[PDB]
DNA sequence: TCAGGATGTATATATCTGACACGTGCCTGGAGACTAGGGAGTAATCCCCTTGGCGGTTAAAACGCGGGGGACAGCGCGTACGTGCGTTTAAGCGGTGCTAGAGCTGTCTACGACCAATTGAGCGGCCTCGGCACCGGGATTCTCCA
DNA sequence: TGGAGAATCCCGGTGCCGAGGCCGCTCAATTGGTCGTAGACAGCTCTAGCACCGCTTAAACGCACGTACGCGCTGTCCCCCGCGTTTTAACCGCCAAGGGGATTACTCCCTAGTCTCCAGGCACGTGTCAGATATATACATCCTGA
């Protein structure tokens, strides 16, 4: 969970982004 | 009409049209849908973006400003999910990840 | 000759990701190898899948259910997000 | 055009490199011998294979392609030539 | 008396250094000879491409560092730091080399 | 009485001179149901599906322990430990 | 109707089947720590088939997991197996 | 529907073979999944083998090429011979 | 007009016709050569012929006479380029090979 | 080393079955014949990239020499695992019932192949400057002898 | 536990070649149509998976005991490591020859596609015998005594 939820905020900068 | 490119319309970087292009010539089936394309590009984009994503991150810790094999081998197989993906693949220039046993460490 | 590849585009997602950040050109072409063999391994999953079931049509379904099988855990579930958000916002239009 | 004894080219020294970068920290004296052989076996396949590609494609000429097929088809898949 | 270090410290320094860098540990020449030479046993006067050796020495070189790790896994596991070719045996042999 | 190690030999000749299946049915099918209620609720399975799985996770734990017999008998021991099982499934790579 | 839920039948998978199977491979000697391992690699590897298997069915939007989806993902993760079709 | 096998063949081979001996149904199924799992080898890998020169056909070169590859030594070697004496009787009438 | 398989011409006992509609709907390439099914199916039938005779060998030293899995797993199990060619295969109802360790033996 | 008691193993024979071998209709798929279009075979050229040689530098390889540290054998001790016995528990076998779902069939339409016209995205070629390699030097840091 | 000394991290100037940007020129992606067939969907059939029950007996479980094996410890010796000196060949730069990879053009024969014809192989029944199980049994193996 610890990871998992890393990997959430690695998507919505990208979205953040654009 | 003026043409807008299909990845434009998917909001993706990678191409539509080359990526059905090469399923139509790869022979893998008869008939290649629609959204096929749209959906290999998309994935195709995402794991891209996620391994330059690490591998900036490394090139960063070094104080380097440009990507190196060394820092592609760094994102790779410090990720478990990624070294899960790539188990079998052979970087070259990349290196090993250090790590020493604990049993040749001095007492 | 002309030799296609995927500079421009992997070029283009480095700069949406580390706008301020370069690549080598052996770092280039090895994330151009990445992205062949990934090609491949997809492709080639989902003809199997469409050749268990007797189908002649690769559609969105056999990309996915390829995804399901090829990625581990987090990345599937990510991956499949991602083409499903981009193939409902290509059919929307 | 013949040649023969290069295996002695790999030498004691850049053995102990490799086992260096492997994390050894004492090696035996039989250990470069024995890698000298299993070096020589796993060359031999992968040649054996790139060959074989080679001459499918009617050249002379073993270029770099046939090598990453050849590593392809034995599970050993390499990034960063073609 | 001059500065010599205990057995040990040097190899660790070595092993530090090896696995901070990332170029080929073999030499170039040799291992060129010993292609051609392997090579020459299956069709006589092939021509090769330096991509093509560069690639056999990339490959070449990453499999043995994985097969020493492998090795330094079972000589720690048999209670030693010294491997010895009966670790490389067990290893070959659990991998499904032979 | 036997000393130990008999019996041990004996049952290594017989296990090996047959082929049939060593673990139970019944055990391992609730066991099969149990891990494939954790993807997709009501299941059914075929009998062939749970025999075949039984063949493929009982040739697996075979050459499982032959491998772990190899690295028992590297460190001078005849008994296999959890070391032994950890050290092939990581020269395998599983882990 | 009886919505029958299943837990800790990896007991029974018992330690006279793990002696019997350490016995075709060739043990000698079986510590006692061995049984709790074994179980746990049994279930990380059938874990790992039956995710597959039940990936290849839902494919097919069929409700029953056939043989051929067993074997599939045995050849799928390096494992071909005789004797079951195709 | 009917499904089809190698049982009549394997069963021919084997009254060629061993004229007094006879084989199980598992045996039989062994024996089908072995030429079936065999052959998708040797059509896949002429099939990489013909898309790697970039050629639309898959000729018996690309088959002999892809015996070479997969079988090992003495196997290889007489299934080409095997491969090869047939195509001779076959285009030599 | 009088018809003759193509089996019958290159003194196979292995269907041509078949391995050459196998060839055309499994989508290997476009097109098939007229050789290709005739050597592949010459292949097949060599391999066969090559583990039938060893099964047969280890179902008459077991005075047996019909073929069972254990058979062909010895027969498999027990040459080394059929082991070799099939070294990820189990076989269903197979057994192992009897094989001791010399140092679990007593003296 | 020799040998008796004892137990488990392969060997000699009955008998009973159900699984393998074999014969039948048919129908679907393989074969024969003919036509067309393009994929591949063949020839000619060109120029790139491989091979070979030579000279100088110098870093790496090789060889020899102490010497300590690690492999290995031997021994003792105690825990833990094999072995056997009797109680317990559930796996297996057969028999029945039921319905969920797999599979086949017939319509019917939306979706992808095919093709021609059009054009801008992508690729090869050519500057260009800055990020990184390199090196000289000093501060920090770890190792070895007290 | 503290100093001497080798190695390494950090600063800073300098060159250089490779990443990045731009520009011209294809040719592959786009758009617009027609067409036919693969696939979705409905509906019926009928098989096999699930659930339950009773009996039996084989296997699992628990417990007691003894010994054999794991493991820790000590001593020995030899062999691998560290270091200095000398040899040697890798590496880099340069030059020269030419073989073969790559491209283009031309052409023809090989293979896809269609139609027609027929017979090879597959589901279905039916007999019958190879071996599974059971019973009797001499013989190989192991343990204790000498």
């Amino acid at each position: 969970l610890d990871k998992d939820k890393d990997r959430d905020t690695r998507r919505k900068r990208r979205q953040g982004r654009s | 009409a003026k043409a807008k490119t299909r990845s434009s319309r998917a909001g993706l970087q990678f191409p539509v049209g080359r990526v059905h292009r090469l399923l139509r010539k790869g022979n893998y089936a008869e008939r290649v849908g629609a959204g096929a394309p749209v959906y290999l590009a998309a994935v195709l984009e995402y794991l891209t973006a996620e391994i330059l994503e690490l591998a900036g991150n490394a090139a960063r810790d070094n104080k380097k400003t440009r990507i190196i094999p060394r820092h592609l081998q760094l994102a790779v197989r410090n990720d478990e999910e990624l070294n899960k993906l790539l188990g079998r693949v052979t970087i070259a220039q990349g290196g090993v990840l250090p790590n020493i046993q604990s049993v040749l460490l001095p007492k | 000759t002309r030799k296609e590849s995927y500079a421009i585009y992997v070029y283009k997602v480095l700069k949406q990701v580390h706008p301020d950040t370069g690549i080598s050109s052996k770092a280039m072409s090895i994330m151009n190898s990445f992205v062949n063999d990934v090609f491949e391994r997809i492709a080639g999953e989902a003809s199997r899948l469409a050749h268990y079931n007797k189908r002649s049509t690769i559609t969105s379904r056999e990309i996915q259910t390829a995804v399901r099988l090829l990625l581990p855990g987090e990345l599937a579930k990510h991956a499949v997000s991602e083409g499903t958000k981009a193939v409902t916002k290509y059919t929307s239009a | 055009k013949v040649l023969r004894d290069n295996i002695q080219g790999i030498t004691k020294p850049a053995i102990r490199r490799l086992a260096r970068r492997g994390g050894v920290k004492r090696i035996s004296g039989l250990i470069y011998e024995e890698t000298r052989g299993v070096l020589k076996v796993f060359l031999e396949n992968v040649i054996r294979d790139a060959v074989t590609y080679t001459e499918h494609a009617k050249r002379k000429t073993v270029t770099a392609m046939d090598v990453v097929y050849a590593l392809k088809r034995q599970g050993r898949t390499l990034y960063g030539f073609g | 008396k001059p500065h010599r270090y205990r057995p040990g410290t040097v190899a660790l320094r070595e092993i530090r250094r090896y696995q901070k860098s990332t170029e080929l540990l073999i030499r170039k020449l040799p291992f060129q000879r010993l292609v051609r030479e392997i090579a020459q046993d299956f069709k006589t006067d092939l021509r090769f491409q330096s991509s093509a050796v560069m690639a056999l020495q990339e490959a070449s070189e990453a499999y043995l560092v994985g097969l020493f790790e492998d090795t330094n896994l079972c000589a720690i596991h048999a209670k030693r730091v010294t491997i010895m070719p009966k670790d490389i045996q067990l290893a070959r042999r659990i991998r499904g080399e032979r």
